[PDB]
């Protein structure tokens, strides 16, 4: 009988550990940063950006590749060779490069906060620096959370658009379809201001719950070396929870 | 208090069970499969494209399912056995008189209680209890055909009625009938 | 201990149900076999457009496939290998007895009877075995030709039937065919 | 096997929501259903369950 009421009540320290998490995010941005901050800041878009880069080049490349791929061969067979430009470039733009592109950076950057600061849990590397004299919260926290705003949607524009220019390279090079008729195909049906900047603005919302989570979950962590992969799964899970489930929300506001 | 953040978060999860059920109703593996149906069939000669579970149309609002499918060898006939409903599909208890005694303003009529027996009331009275029970909503002179849905793709049935002063049983054969044509058809005619 | 070895015969459990959705409810291979299904085959000229495990029908009737498309360059054609049903195309032994004398009151048509033989067993008695072997529903000059399911979608064989008194057996060839009809053939339909 | 559930009914509830609107524009949302099967079947199903 006592499971029940273990796996009772523990939404409740999720709830309240959640709650914690609030009261930290306010005492991080709610700071004027002093000298010295934006050095590490450039080293941590060092650590977590230009190292993230290598990556979505290839998954950028390879689902233009497939989409371009399969659609126009059913496709084909009316009238329509013509709207494979719109559809790779309007379920890249509204739909794609907002989601996907966050499930490859919660997984490398996603984990690297978390075990970055789990490293410093368990040598006791956190609790050296409060004792020397510092807030890590200002110290190697702030640093990092805003790094991981940015480098974002300064990526899943760059992964789109070679996610684009990669269904081209199967289009023209090897199905041999009319260029004329490939980019007039989006330019009519792509608008600047209704897709690409709310293709933005899906991008820092999920920018943000992805490496706040990632962040506290590496602080407020138990330093025990088996609970620092439990402590990994839950920025994981609770990004790819948050990140699918506002992107649902975020498609009604937008249009619909 | 313990028990009562217990008790809470229990029944709390315990919806997510709760919800799931209904969650699993729309698998198509359980639940929602046709309630207080019965079945008709009717003959064929053409069936073109046309497969189970496809829709029963009364006049732009579906009725039913298609379920077995069968062709007669021996004189080449083609034989669907389908289920209507038995809710959008039938009168209730009032409606039957409102309409029997207008199906007896057809069977008392002066052209056919006149013509028949004039001074029996028996064919009134025999004619109450058989349209009580295995009656239906269609017209006994009513003619099913495939129609062409999606324009290119389909073939749902259409049940047309009209006419008639009596109707079908629960389980009759519909024997006004007209199979569908092709693109074969829209040729030959046009050439 | 006690934990995982609920925790993952939960897990074995649900990737079967999964296993049985995409078996059983999406691909094809959820039972679709006839009974002792014998094959033929034919030969064509356009087989445009058309896979293997195709549709067969003669009714609109789902009785068989397609197996094998070859060309023979001996004399440029195409011919088609299918197998059809053995229960939707054979007559019952009811059914056979139905035909058989049907067709000795075929082969004794009046004039029928005295224009082979009727002072002898050979148009007579040869006629009820050469009813029974291993007979088919397809008559002797019935006409098989390529249909399109709507005039938008996929290819399929449909036989039209018809005409004639005898009719054929296991493994023959169907006589009297014709390909498919595409938009560089429809201008030569017209002019 | 929490997570992919999740993810799993996000991507069908996308695929299938925005290729029918320009589809049904000529005379097919019976198709839906195929394009939606063959390109998770073959496609994604091997390379999006991986990645997570």
């Amino acid at each position: 009988m006592n499971t029940i009421a273990w796996l009772g009540r523990l939404v409740i320290e999720r709830i309240r550990g959640i709650g914690v998490a609030a009261l930290m995010l306010l005492q991080i941005i709610f700071s004027l940063p002093s000298a010295g901050g934006f050095g590490r800041f450039v080293y941590q878009m060092h650590r977590v950006g230009v190292m993230s880069l290598l990556i979505i080049t290839v998954s950028g490349l390879f689902i233009g590749l497939v989409l371009g791929l399969q659609g126009y061969s059913i496709l084909v067979n009316v009238g329509s060779e013509s709207m494979l430009g719109t559809m790779v470039s309007l379920t890249l733009l509204r739909e794609l490069a907002p989601v996907v592109a966050a499930l490859l950076f919660a997984g490398r950057a996603g984990s690297a906060l978390t075990a970055e600061i789990g490293s410093m849990k368990q040598s006791e590397q956190l609790a050296s620096m409060e004792m020397i004299g510092v807030d890590p919260l200002k110290q190697i926290v702030s640093p990092r959370l805003w790094a991981g705003i940015v480098s974002l949607p300064m990526l899943t524009v760059i992964f789109a658009a070679i996610g684009i220019v990669g269904g081209k390279l199967v289009g023209v090079d090897f199905l041999g379809v009319d260029e004329g008729s490939f980019w007039s195909g989006m330019q009519n049906n792509v608008q600047f201001g209704h897709d690409v900047v709310n293709g933005i603005i899906k991008s820092i919302v999920f920018a943000l719950l992805c490496t706040w989570i990632a962040v506290f979950q590496g602080y407020a962590c138990d330093p025990t070396p088996e609970g620092i992969a439990t402590a990994m799964t839950r920025t994981v899970v609770y990004s790819s929870l948050c990140v699918l489930g506002f992107d649902f929300v975020l498609t009604a506001v937008m249009f619909g | 208090s313990r028990t009562s953040e217990l008790a809470v978060g229990i029944f709390v999860i315990i919806f997510g069970i709760a919800l799931f059920f209904l969650a699993m109703k729309v698998s198509g593996l359980v639940g929602t499969n046709l309630s207080d149906g019965y079945t008709m069939k009717a003959q064929f000669d053409n069936v073109n494209g046309l497969k189970p579970r496809a829709k029963v149309t009364m006049s732009g609002v579906t009725i039913g399912r298609v379920d077995s499918i069968t062709l007669d060898p021996v004189t080449r006939l083609a034989t669907v056995t389908f289920d209507l409903d038995g809710k959008l599909t039938s009168f209730n208890a009032e409606q039957l008189k409102e309409v029997q005694k207008n199906a007896l303003d057809e069977l008392r009529y002066s052209s056919d209680y006149t013509q028949a027996t004039p001074a029996q009331q028996k064919t009134m009275e025999q004619q109450l209890i058989s349209n009580m029970n295995s009656i239906t909503s269609i017209d006994e002179d009513a003619y099913i055909m495939v129609a062409t849905n999606g324009l290119l793709g389909e073939k749902y049935l259409k049940i047309v009625p009209g006419g008639g002063l009596n109707y079908l049983k629960r389980g009759d054969t519909i024997s006004n009938t007209q199979g569908t044509m092709d693109l074969e058809d829209l040729i030959s005619k046009f050439i």
